[PDB]
């Protein structure tokens, strides 16, 4: 809440002020490493917001792979997977999503739950990007 | 039956306070009525 | 600009046993509340000096008593839904039997070994379970693991929430929500119970609330200053706790876990307790569920009387006579006002000025005035009087609540200070003009002038003309003169080159040689004294600021 706070002074504030593409990333990832309390909401409603900003705004490796960690560790999968494959064509990509194993290692989780549901076919592109 | 009604209309509506300048909408409503303008 | 930015929150959450006795730390256990030889407070009672404190901190000091069996607390299991019901998935029926019943719950524990094939809950009693096992194993065996295969009361139900999977819900909600899908008022009811099931557990995985904490195994005790009705359920609560404890039975249970629902929420079991006197008695549950006119008085201003003023500015009396040393310090200067000293009625003028007063656009802000009598005189366009301490209260009530900066309604813009009433009239009066036609002469036709508007208006004080008798003025202004949009009535045409403009309501000369043009209005000194008196207004204003 301290950094959606300052988001909101932002989003609806002057020309000058308005939310770039490090901003979403910042106010995303305040989210997605949230101590307590379900947080996906949050995150989805974000996400809206930057798609409806993108005349403005546009992505980068920072972005899909924060979004790669939160539907994972809410086990939305599926959109986790969508988001993988944007963070492809990104160069450094994968050790982006690896934060150097750090948050409880993000990308192993993403191989861990395409494991866990029988989506082998997702898991070796996966493993091909490494 | 005035001020139960009262009281149930401020209460929705209690937390409504002007906070910003500009919301930046672009959405607009149409009109084609002095007094609503 | 960047925001003040301000983050403060709260949260209720339920409350462990071990944050129960920190609060209290403390453990009432006598049902006394009052002795009556001392009339003191009984030691280890409610009112225990050594548990709340000695006769403020008792007004926010806490205890307990802990209850030697566990009950449920009657907002997680009655209330429907059930909280409880739906965490466990057993219908609130067959759980509350294991409550206030009769029954047993058998197998309430899934992480600890058991041996017998008993499971569910029996309305009848295990008849083996009753002698052979008992004896087979010793009672002092049987004991260790009797809480392990079939238990009772609200402690079973304890066993199952303190056991739970919160997880393994979450998954077998899930699964039972889809095979319902691919397959009517069951159908729905029970997908809705899934649904809430699984967002019941969820809950508990991401925050700190465990869920056994809906059964009490503390009861925590209101302070005394708090409870100067439910003294006598805490007498009680503690007189069948205590007996419980004495016979260490299921009976006992069920008075104590009976005794905690009247305390916590009574009237959620059908017929609540009632006291001797035909009362029911009120649970927690419960308890959180003259004016005279003054028409020369300005819009801004309102008068208070001596008696009032007084009382109300007390405090700014005192300092006045401290600072201007008519008064040594508070004491003297509490004389001087008790014995209505004539010094006092001087300082009481000097702190009232300038400092204003809100009076209950029900609430406004006025400045007031001493005022001879014993009323509070308003004036005419409108009891609690509050006095604003601070500087920034004071700033609010002159700069914001006055009633010259709130002219306007908000509702659609409305003037709110019209005249009205006498008022009115007396302005229609006024303006009610000549009278015309028939009504102004007998037969039918086949006035004086003045100068300027003062000599119409004195002559009207020496009683040489009427209020509403007809007049022509000599206007020296332009044509301002609100009339119906019509051509002259005649024009009088001199060979010589002047014209006479005729209206209904004022003439115009004018000539084809010069350029002059001179109006003469057809009016009434009431005409002239609204328009004097409008414009006199905004002159003086203009002059005096």
């Amino acid at each position: 809440e301290v950094a959606y706070a300052t988001f909101e002074n932002m989003e609806y504030g002057e020309d000058f002020m308005k939310p770039d593409t490090e901003t979403y990333n910042w106010v995303i990832q305040a989210y997605t490493r949230a101590d307590s309390y379900d947080r996906v909401q949050d995150v989805a409603e974000l996400l809206g917001m930057m798609v409806e900003d993108y005349k403005r705004v546009q992505p980068n490796v920072k972005t899909h792979a924060l979004l790669v960690e939160c539907f994972t560790k809410y086990c939305v999968v599926k959109e986790a997977i969508r988001h993988f494959r944007a963070l492809k064509n990104f160069e450094g990509g994968t050790k982006v999503l690896h934060n150097a194993g750090n948050f409880e290692d993000p990308l192993s989780l993403y191989l861990r739950a395409l494991c866990r549901e029988g989506r082998i076919v997702e898991l070796i592109d996966a493993l091909d990007a490494m | 039956d005035a001020g139960y009604l009262t009281r149930r209309l401020v209460e929705v509506v209690q937390h409504i306070v002007v906070r910003r300048t500009d919301c930046g909408t672009i959405r607009g409503i149409s009109v084609s009525f002095i007094q609503t303008l | 600009m960047i925001d003040r930015y301000k983050h403060q929150q709260l949260r209720i959450g339920l409350v462990s046993p071990q944050q129960i006795s920190a609060w209290a730390t403390g453990e009432v256990t006598k049902p006394y509340t009052f002795h009556y030889k001392t009339n003191k407070p009984e030691k280890d009672g409610l009112f225990c000096e050594r548990i709340f404190g000695p006769i403020r901190i008792r007004r926010y000091q806490m205890g307990y008593i802990k209850l030697t069996c566990p009950v449920t607390h009657v907002w997680y299991l009655k209330r429907l839904p059930s909280y409880i019901a739906n965490l466990l998935d057993k219908p609130l029926k067959e759980l509350e039997g294991l409550v206030y019943c009769d029954f047993s719950f058998a197998r309430p524990i899934t992480k600890k070994p058991t041996f017998l094939r008993l499971r569910g809950s029996f309305e009848y009693e295990i008849q083996s379970w009753k002698y052979s096992i008992p004896l087979f194993f010793t009672t002092q065996g049987f004991e260790i693991f009797r809480n392990r295969e079939i238990s009772t009361g609200a402690g079973a139900i304890r066993e199952q929430l303190a056991d739970l999977d919160l997880r393994i819900i979450i998954e077998n909600s899930l699964v039972e929500w889809k095979q319902l899908g691919e397959e009517d008022r069951k159908i729905v009811r029970r997908k809705d119970f899934l649904v809430r099931r699984m967002e019941l557990a969820k809950h508990f995985i991401r925050t700190n609330i465990e869920p056994e904490w809906m059964v009490l195994c503390l009861l925590p005790v209101l302070p005394p200053e708090l409870r100067p009705d439910i003294n006598e359920l805490y007498r009680r609560v503690i007189y069948r706790n205590n007996t419980l404890t004495d016979l260490l039975v299921m009976c006992q249970e069920k008075l104590v876990q009976e005794a905690v629902d009247t305390l916590l929420d009574n009237g959620i079991r059908g017929q609540p307790m009632r006291d001797g006197h035909n009362k029911v008695y009120k649970s927690f549950s419960d308890v959180i569920e003259v004016i005279v006119v003054g028409p020369s008085l300005s819009l801004h201003r309102c008068g208070l009387p001596r008696e009032i003023a007084i009382e109300l500015f007390q405090t700014f009396v005192i300092r006045g006579l401290i600072r201007q040393h008519l008064a040594s310090n508070i004491g003297v200067a509490k004389s001087q006002i008790r014995e209505k000293k004539p010094i006092v009625w001087e300082i009481l003028q000097e702190v009232m000025q300038g400092h204003p007063v809100l009076l209950n656009l029900g609430i406004q802000s006025f400045q007031p005035i001493l005022v001879e009598g014993r009323t509070i005189c308003l004036h005419p366009l409108v009891m609690a009087v509050h006095v604003p301490l601070s500087l920034e209260a004071q700033a609010e009530a002159r700069l914001l609540m006055f009633s010259h900066m709130n002219l306007l309604s908000p509702a659609i813009g409305d003037p709110i200070s019209v005249p009205t009433q006498d008022m009115l009239i007396g302005l229609y009066v006024l303006t009610s003009g000549t009278r015309r036609g028939i009504c102004a002469n007998r037969y039918n036709p086949c006035e004086p002038f003045f100068c300027n508007s003062y000599d119409a208006i004195g002559a009207y004080r020496q009683k040489r003309i009427n209020l509403d008798s007809p007049l022509w003025l000599r206007w020296q202004l332009d044509q301002r003169v609100i009339a119906s949009k019509e051509v002259p009535i005649e024009v009088h045409y001199e060979s010589f080159g002047n014209y006479h403009e005729i209206y209904a309501h004022y003439l115009i000369v004018r000539s084809v040689k010069k350029e002059t043009l001179y109006i003469y209005i057809r009016t009434t000194v009431g005409h002239i004294s609204f328009y004097r008196e409008i414009e006199e207004a905004i002159q003086g204003f203009s002059q005096a600021c």
